[PDB]
């Protein structure tokens, strides 16, 4: 064509079928009675949205005062690849005899962890393929590696529960599971742990670790905890962390250091 | 000669149940020489005492822990509700708000001989039997005017944690084609020692279970059947430390399924197994009585184990649900029965091997409303290739006739479902069972193929699990971890305090009168 | 969760699982190779066309310069139906 | 021994061929006596002759309209090129410049002796006879290279419309999962009565065919071939005015498949019905000896018509197309008849009777490389339940064992496939087709039941409709609209003009070489 253009990696826009179309597909309901005036809505959202030029390809009610609609459309915003600053999640993981030769050269003894399904959260299958040393897909856990004492408080455990386990088997570093952001209550869990914490003063001798499926490295910082892990993740980028962040920033620990 | 696709061996079923049947009689052996506190709340709430008092607390956990601290509660709370009775002259009720407010202390009362506690109470006994039984009465009524299906019942679940919002959604699901309305209960509700009291708009992850609610959710369902000309049903959960308590609520506000298991408690939720046990026996004589298909939960064993390794765990598992519910009069129309579609979706042949197994379930159980419930635990967040897992979940239970049908969601793995999820879900089960609807008489199996050899090698293993666990006990078989691979101490788990041993002269009117008046 | 649950006809907004939570759902291909930023530009592009918190639920490689993604999140828009 | 799991009743499938045979007969009788434009400059073209002139005319154009405006193409565009090159001594592609540029005039120049024309032209006819024969032979080597699938083809197009974004697209499908890449071509082209020369950058809705296309789309898919380690059909469509031309540009070109059917250029594209069968007769004579898989365009019959009014139409279409193709020389290894998806959804118990048409299919025709194509007519904006529709289409291939399978998208009736939309459909297609691997292995059908009963009623069908015919005659029931509702006269359409009579003295060598050479 006359005025087509060719990639340019600052100014990237989806790609449907050509190179900078930016063709979008979205659905979405509407809390309005289906018919002319619900579809012109659709569209004027979509327009408001950004896409340029929609097309309702689908309209079905739901109910009688409900419509579920599909829409494809051009997009007119662009992002710039080349500037993208990236989150704070990149990772490397280390061996396990690597990770066990570095714990005895640099620390000099054992490194303890405590984790557990804190709050009202039952789910274990992740804490348990990070934690249990049959391992998940290969990946051994934090319980088989020689130099680390993992121990597995299971799910439901109270807050408070959690941070006197910890202080009494004394803890190095804290990991908590949770689930998808659409669980609203991992949010205020999570808070109402680091208010725990702080109001025993044992947070600054020791990390703090949260994850789970839809768990992320920016959330996890703004709550205040030292880093966040979410699908993909194995026991070996756990345990590479937290050796690295221990020797990095000197955590005391808790070991024979009880409050 | 039975009719098998699969060739079973049928002295080796015949020699499961016998395994299974064995197993029960071991365990019940226990279960008739013990009671729970929440078997006495139970029995409190059905003689009529209901409410809270000022500090919030329902009036039958009053009455139970007053009989337990101040009296001997192996004599059961009817005993002391009697004795009461004759000596004040009030209703149980009138009773209660006197124990609450301070006064009155029933095990100070001098205590009349029993036969006149048992005349006493018989009264009340039979009054709420006879309601219990005018609402089993007018759930046939209702099914026989509007007509009963004869394909699967689709199976929605509404979540959004308002009960309010909660029956607007219900309705929308219900006048799209769903059959079964479940509203899946709030999170960290097992775990409570008390039934909470008036609706609730609060609630994560669910609804609690209040009567409130049923009533509510009950009216909404009825006023839904009435417009489309055709009956939805009303699902809750028996589990926790409170199981016969709802097992009654739902009884006397005609719910018509109920989620009534055991195990799903012991290795989920971390609940004493005794209690359990105890608790499970009473609910399960209430929902037969009352109607109510139970449900099992044998779909949550996979998401822990390995489905292809551990896949007669699941038919052992039933095996044994299929004996307690027999020895609790259960009849095998209300055996609700569940497994899962729960294999790798990147098995070679993973198809062939659900087939086979949903259709030896479907062989073994021939009367049963069997449950099939969506693929879990290999769900992605490609919502596309999840409607494509969901419609070979469909296909499986349109071509082996499996009578309750939980529809999968496109997004599962993502979050709870929209009201659009829940559109195309239905949308896409309704599309498949149309097309395919007679597939099932059509379709035979070569005989000596992977089919037949699959359902007979996790036939052989189920029975030998069978034996295993007989020989042991089945507190021990749970100790060792065999059902979802969880290891459960025996004196463990929440709720050990409850349990209390029958005195030799322990009084329960109730059992007598819904064990006996469903048989003659 | 959302201040305001009763419907307005003036400010229609997406529905998800209550009132005005302004879910939405959406997928498209960039021409990006797939990793961690273009996950970040993928979420970027998400955020200014008006979602808040964008929360990509798949992201797999079509070629190895292409990456196909499905995104998650609330709409800030909202739309007054009875002016239409 | 003839095994069926429909229990076909083979003495009415052997009438059904019977009366296709015959019905090709009396057409064949008419296509052996007349010779078209299109064959005498395909003949050229295998002679040597290509190029443009200097108005852009294509060569051979020129040359045949030359001989049919001065001379008396009756005899053959062979005889008067072998008879200048006896004059002038020039080779023929110098023979057709010189006329192009007027300094040769063909008719001017004496006739010689037929024998050394014969002689002189057959000179050539063998070279290029052996380059197709060693096109073949590379193509056994490639696939012998490396290995077969056992499995279904996953077939895919690609429509940019610009060679090189086509080679690209193709290369990413290739690698994304795609067995075999079809080159829509551009629209409107059928029409036309020349083939482009050189590449083509621009086109609508598809990509012209033209040699240096096909080169260029071979060379790309022979590199991504070597590097994924397996082979990558290329497919094209030959069916238009130029038939025959096209054909022998894949057969140089080493195309895997092609589309070569007269019946759909008749009916869909208003072709004139004996210029077709002459065309087709000849195309089908080189697509068989070149080791071309030929596929057939039944699909498109129900598009315009009821798919269950209408399968006795199709099935009547395979087996003359069948007969056509036998009597062309084409192996039944390469007969790709094809037949499609396109039942309503609506309809209760449409799965089952799609089944017992693949089925029928897949049995009537043994050997072939069958080719089951996706739902389009029932298709909506509704991409979820799309999806579902093409994952219950790979099911019934999976369970039927179709050889080829045009992937369908969840996007069929919205625009033309994103790169996404297939990467979805490929893996959806992947999923299906090894979860039931050996499901068409295992189940069988209940005899007697609506499979059986549906199988035989189709053939029954299609063998009165065969009788119809073989009573009335082809080009009859052409005018009478019996295969797609669409009615051609006999003597309408385009390029009657094109269509000559052959003299007794006619000559081509091509026809001998490529008949007499499979025999050994
Ligand atoms: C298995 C399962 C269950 C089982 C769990 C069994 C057990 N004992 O653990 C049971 C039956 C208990 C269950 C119940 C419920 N569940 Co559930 N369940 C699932 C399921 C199928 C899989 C989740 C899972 O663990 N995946 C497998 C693991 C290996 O993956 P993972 O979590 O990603 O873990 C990896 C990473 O995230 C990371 N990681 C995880 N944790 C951590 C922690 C740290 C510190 C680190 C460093 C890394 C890390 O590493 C791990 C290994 O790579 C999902 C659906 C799905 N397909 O995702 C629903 C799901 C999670 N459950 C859900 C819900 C709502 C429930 C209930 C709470 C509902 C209710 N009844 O009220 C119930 C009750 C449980 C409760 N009281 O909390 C929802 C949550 C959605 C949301 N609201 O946001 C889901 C998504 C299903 C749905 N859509 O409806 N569930
Ligand atoms: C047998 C039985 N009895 C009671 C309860 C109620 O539970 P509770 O109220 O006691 O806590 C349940 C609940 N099952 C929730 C599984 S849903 C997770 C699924 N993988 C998904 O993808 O959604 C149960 O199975
Ligand atoms: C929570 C209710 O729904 C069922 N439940 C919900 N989704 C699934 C699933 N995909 N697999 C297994 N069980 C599930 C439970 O068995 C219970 O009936």
């Amino acid at each position: 064509k006359q005025y087509d253009t060719t990639l340019d990696l600052t100014r990237v826009k989806p790609y449907g079928d050509t190179m900078n179309d930016g063709k979008v597909q979205l659905s979405f309901t509407l809390p309005v009675p289906d018919g002319a005036k619900a579809v012109e809505a659709a569209k004027q959202l979509a327009k408001k949205m950004g896409l340029e030029n929609p097309m309702v390809v689908y309209h079905a009610p739901l109910d009688k005062n409900f419509t579920f609609f599909i829409i494809y459309g051009s997009l007119i915003h662009t992002v710039d690849y080349t500037s993208i600053q990236v989150q704070e999640l990149e990772i490397k993981a280390m061996s396990m005899e690597e990770t066990n030769e570095y714990i005895k050269k640099h620390i000099g003894r054992k490194v303890v962890v405590v984790g557990a399904t804190t709050g009202t959260d039952a789910h274990t299958v992740g804490l348990d393929a990070i934690m249990n040393m049959k391992g998940y897909a290969g990946h051994y856990g934090l319980e088989r590696y020689e130099m680390i004492e993992a121990y597995n408080l299971g799910s439901q455990v109270p807050n408070e529960e959690f941070v006197k386990k910890a202080i009494e088997v004394g803890a190095d570093a804290l990991l908590v599971s949770q689930t998808v952001t659409q669980k609203d209550a991992h949010i205020k869990n999570l808070t109402h742990l680091v208010e725990l914490l702080e109001a025993e003063g044992i947070r600054d001798k020791v990390l703090l670790i949260c994850g789970g499926p839809r768990i992320t490295h920016e959330l996890a910082k703004e709550l205040g905890y030292d880093a966040g892990f979410g699908p993909g993740t194995f026991a070996d980028h756990v345990a590479t962390f937290i050796v690295t962040e221990m020797v990095k920033r000197k955590i005391p620990g808790l070991k024979g250091y009880k409050k | 000669m039975r009719e098998s696709k699969l060739n079973l061996d049928w002295e080796l079923v015949d020699k499961a149940r016998e395994a299974a049947r064995n197993i029960v009689k071991d365990t019940q052996k226990f279960i008739d020489a013990h009671t729970t506190v929440s078997v006495e709340r139970t029995v409190c709430r059905l003689l009529g005492i209901d409410g809270v008092n000022d500090l919030g607390v329902p009036l039958p956990n009053v009455v139970v822990d007053h009989i337990k601290s101040k009296g001997n509660l192996s004599l059961g709370a009817a005993t002391y509700i009697g004795n009461a009775m004759i000596y004040t002259g009030l209703s149980p009720q009138e009773i209660a708000e006197r124990v609450a407010k301070g006064e009155l202390d029933l095990t100070s009362i001098p205590m009349a001989d029993l036969f006149e506690i048992k005349l006493a109470v018989q009264d009340i006994a039979i009054k709420t039997v006879e309601k219990i039984r005018e609402n089993r009465r007018k759930r046939e009524e209702f099914l026989k005017k509007y007509g009963d299906k004869e394909g699967p019942l689709l199976y929605v679940i509404v979540a959004t944690g308002n009960i309010y919002e909660d029956v607007v959604q219900a309705q929308a699901a219900a006048r799209q084609g769903a059959d079964v309305i479940a509203v899946i209960r709030a999170t960290a509700q097992s775990l409570l020692d008390y039934v909470p009291y008036g609706p609730t708009t609060e609630g994560f992850g669910g609804t609690y279970a209040t009567q409130e609610n049923f009533r509510i959710m009950r009216k909404a369902l009825d006023e839904v059947s009435e417009e489309l000309g055709r009956y939805i049903r009303l699902c809750n959960y028996a589990s926790g430390l409170c199981m016969p308590e709802i097992a009654a609520m739902g009884a006397l506000e005609r719910l018509d399924v109920m989620l009534n298991d055991a195990l799903y408690g012991i290795l989920f939720r971390d609940i004493n197994m005794k209690r359990t046990m105890v608790d499970q026996f009473f609910s399960r004589v209430i929902n037969g009585f009352a109607g109510i298909i139970i449900n099992t939960g044998e779909d949550n064993y996979l998401t822990t184990a390995d489905a292809y390794e551990k896949a007669h765990t699941v038919l052992a598992s039933q095996l044994i649900n299929e004996q307690f519910a027999l020895i609790a009069g259960i009849p095998e129309e209300q055996m609700g029965l569940g497994h899962a579609f729960e294999m790798n979706p990147d098995l070679r042949n993973g198809f062939l091997y659900e087939l086979a197994q949903a259709q030896m379930v479907r062989e073994i159980f021939p009367k049963a409303p069997l449950k099939y419930m969506p693929p879990t635990k290999y769900m992605t967040g490609n919502i596309f290739k999840g409607h494509v897992q969901d419609a070979m979940f469909n296909v499986v239970t349109i071509m082996t006739k499996q009578r309750i049908h939980l529809l999968g969601m496109l997004t599962e793995a993502i979050h709870t479902p929209f009201m659009s999820d829940r559109a195309l879900s239905i949308e896409s089960a309704k599309y498949i069972f149309n097309n395919m609807a007679d597939i099932a008489d059509e379709i035979y199996f070569k005989e000596g193929g992977i089919i037949q050899r699959r359902a007979n090698e996790v036939l052989k293993k189920a029975y030998e699990l069978l034996k295993e666990i007989e020989q042991e006990g089945l507190f021990k078989a749970l100790e060792q971890g065999k059902f979802a691979d969880i290891k459960r101490p025996i004196d463990g788990g929440k709720g050990l305090e409850g349990v209390v041993e029958k005195d030799p002269n322990y009084f329960n009117p109730f059992i007598d009168l819904m064990l006996r008046g469903d048989r003659g």
